[PDB]
């Protein structure tokens, strides 16, 4: 047409955005209204920046449509946005599968596809992204098992909670240098992979809550000295809490509730000086936690078979087939490679 | 008192509340160039 463009990159970006304007079916907060003319950078949600290859040429560096209630799909023509570095699509209504054409987004660093209607198997396309360090696919309907290659890739944060994943956590989880890992609200069967002990130097927050995890808590969690959050709630985990928990000196949030843990609360929990919220409730514990440093630190010890405390589990409901100590090897996972503390 | 893991359990909240800004780079906006990041761990530079 008659539209003059500043550089060839925005012209392809105009091709990509108008093609993706046709892919959008509902725009409640009138974002696509501005997608007229050749000035691509003025488009709502489109963000330009000087290209690192040539700073004089301005290029489309980011797309941020967070909290827009936009409905549609991701067309093949978005792969022309090779200069893209960030891509924010939280709280949208984009459905379908992630296009294979994202392979051309060589500079893409952070990818947020959270709270959408994406379906299909896990998109292996994100694994090919060289510059990717932030992957967010939470609250979608991706099916199947989590590929083992995901945890081999050097990523900072992986969010896959409340999705349609299955078939347990890959045993190579320890290989990922991720600082934040959330695989919660999923029907993942199996035990906590013992590879967590390798994650001590990089991991800072891990949440495996509301998964279908059964088995014992591996004691090598003590290597996680710089982890602040450790949540394993709403699981089928049985066994004793390892005395190695006290080695997690940076632990601030410790949630062990909604499980099947036997035995006593170790005395090494006393060493955690940064601890501010601790929850060991709806478990079959028989021994209470000491008096060490518990104001301003909230503890909930509800539904526990300890004789001393108030608001405890029923006498019937205690001394029950789960209240009984477990072999911890009668499960088919191999969480640990050295006998337990006892 | 604010953690990215627990925020990930909420579907609506985002790490970087500034539109177009990189998550790693929620700072006062002057030019908004995502190519200059300066952070490699969200947990250490969250919001
Ligand atoms: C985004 O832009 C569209 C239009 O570009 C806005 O739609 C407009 O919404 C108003 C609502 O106040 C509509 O007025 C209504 O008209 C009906 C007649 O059908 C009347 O019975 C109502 O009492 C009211 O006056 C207006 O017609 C409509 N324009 C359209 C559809 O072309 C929309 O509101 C904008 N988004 C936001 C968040 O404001
Ligand atoms: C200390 O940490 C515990 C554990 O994270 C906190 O308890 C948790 O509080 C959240 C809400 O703040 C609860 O989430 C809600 O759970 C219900 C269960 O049906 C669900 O329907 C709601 O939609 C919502 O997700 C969570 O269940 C609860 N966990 C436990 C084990 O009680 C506690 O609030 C924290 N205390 C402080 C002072 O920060
Ligand atoms: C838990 O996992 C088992 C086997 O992995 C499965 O059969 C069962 O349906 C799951 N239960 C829930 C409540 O998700
Ligand atoms: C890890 O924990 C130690 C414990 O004192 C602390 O000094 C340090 O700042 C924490 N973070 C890193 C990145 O080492
Ligand atoms: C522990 O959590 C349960 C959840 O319903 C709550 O009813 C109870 O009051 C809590 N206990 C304490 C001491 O906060």
């Amino acid at each position: 047409p008659s539209l003059k463009f500043e550089n060839p990159s925005l012209r392809q970006a105009y091709i990509a955005l108008q093609s993706w304007k046709q892919a959008i079916f509902s725009d409640p907060f009138n974002f696509t209204a501005n997608w007229n003319g050749s000035d691509v950078c003025s488009y709502n949600g489109i963000f330009c920046a000087p290209s690192p290859s040539s700073p004089k040429t301005r290029v489309v560096a980011g797309i941020d449509l967070n909290h827009a209630d936009m409905a549609g799909y991701l067309p093949r023509e978005l792969g022309l946005l090779t200069d893209l570095a960030l891509f924010h699509l939280n709280s949208n209504r984009f459905c379908g599968e992630v296009p294979l054409t994202f392979k051309h987004m060589k500079l893409l660093f952070e990818l947020d596809l959270s709270n959408n209607r994406f379906v299909g198997k896990f998109p292996n396309v994100v694994l090919s992204l060289p510059s990717l360090k932030f992957l967010d696919l939470r609250y979608n309907e991706f099916e199947g098992s989590i590929p083992s290659k995901l945890f081999d890739k050097e990523l900072d944060a992986i969010f896959l909670n409340h999705n349609r994943f299955m078939f347990g956590i890959p045993e190579n989880m320890g290989n990922s240098p991720v600082s934040a890992l959330v695989l919660a609200d999923n029907d993942l069967g199996g035990c906590i992979p013992g590879s967590i002990g390798l994650m001590g130097k990089t991991l800072n927050e891990i949440i495996l809550s509301n998964d279908n995890l059964t088995g014992c808590l591996p004691p090598q969690i003590g290597n996680l000295k710089n982890v602040t959050v450790f949540d394993i709630s709403f699981n089928r985990l049985s066994g004793p809490l390892p005395s190695s928990i006290g080695n997690m000196k940076s632990l601030e949030q410790l949630n062990v509730a909604n499980n099947r843990f036997t035995g006593v609360i170790p005395s090494s929990i006393c060493q955690l000086s940064n601890l501010e919220n601790f929850t060991y409730s709806s478990n079959f514990f028989t021994g209470d936690a000491p008096r060490c440093v518990a104001d301003n630190v909230v503890v909930n010890g509800s539904m526990n078979c300890i004789d001393g405390k108030e608001d405890q589990r029923s006498s019937k409901e205690c001394s029950s087939p789960a209240s009984r100590s477990v072999d911890c090897s009668k499960f088919g996972c191999n969480n640990f490679f050295s006998p337990l503390e006892n | 008192r604010r953690y990215i893991g627990y925020d990930a359990l909420k579907k609506n909240n985002v790490p970087c509340s500034r539109r177009g800004r990189s998550y790693y780079d929620c700072k006062k906006r002057r030019r908004n160039n995502p190519y200059r990041r300066g952070c490699s761990a969200i947990t250490h530079c969250y919001r």
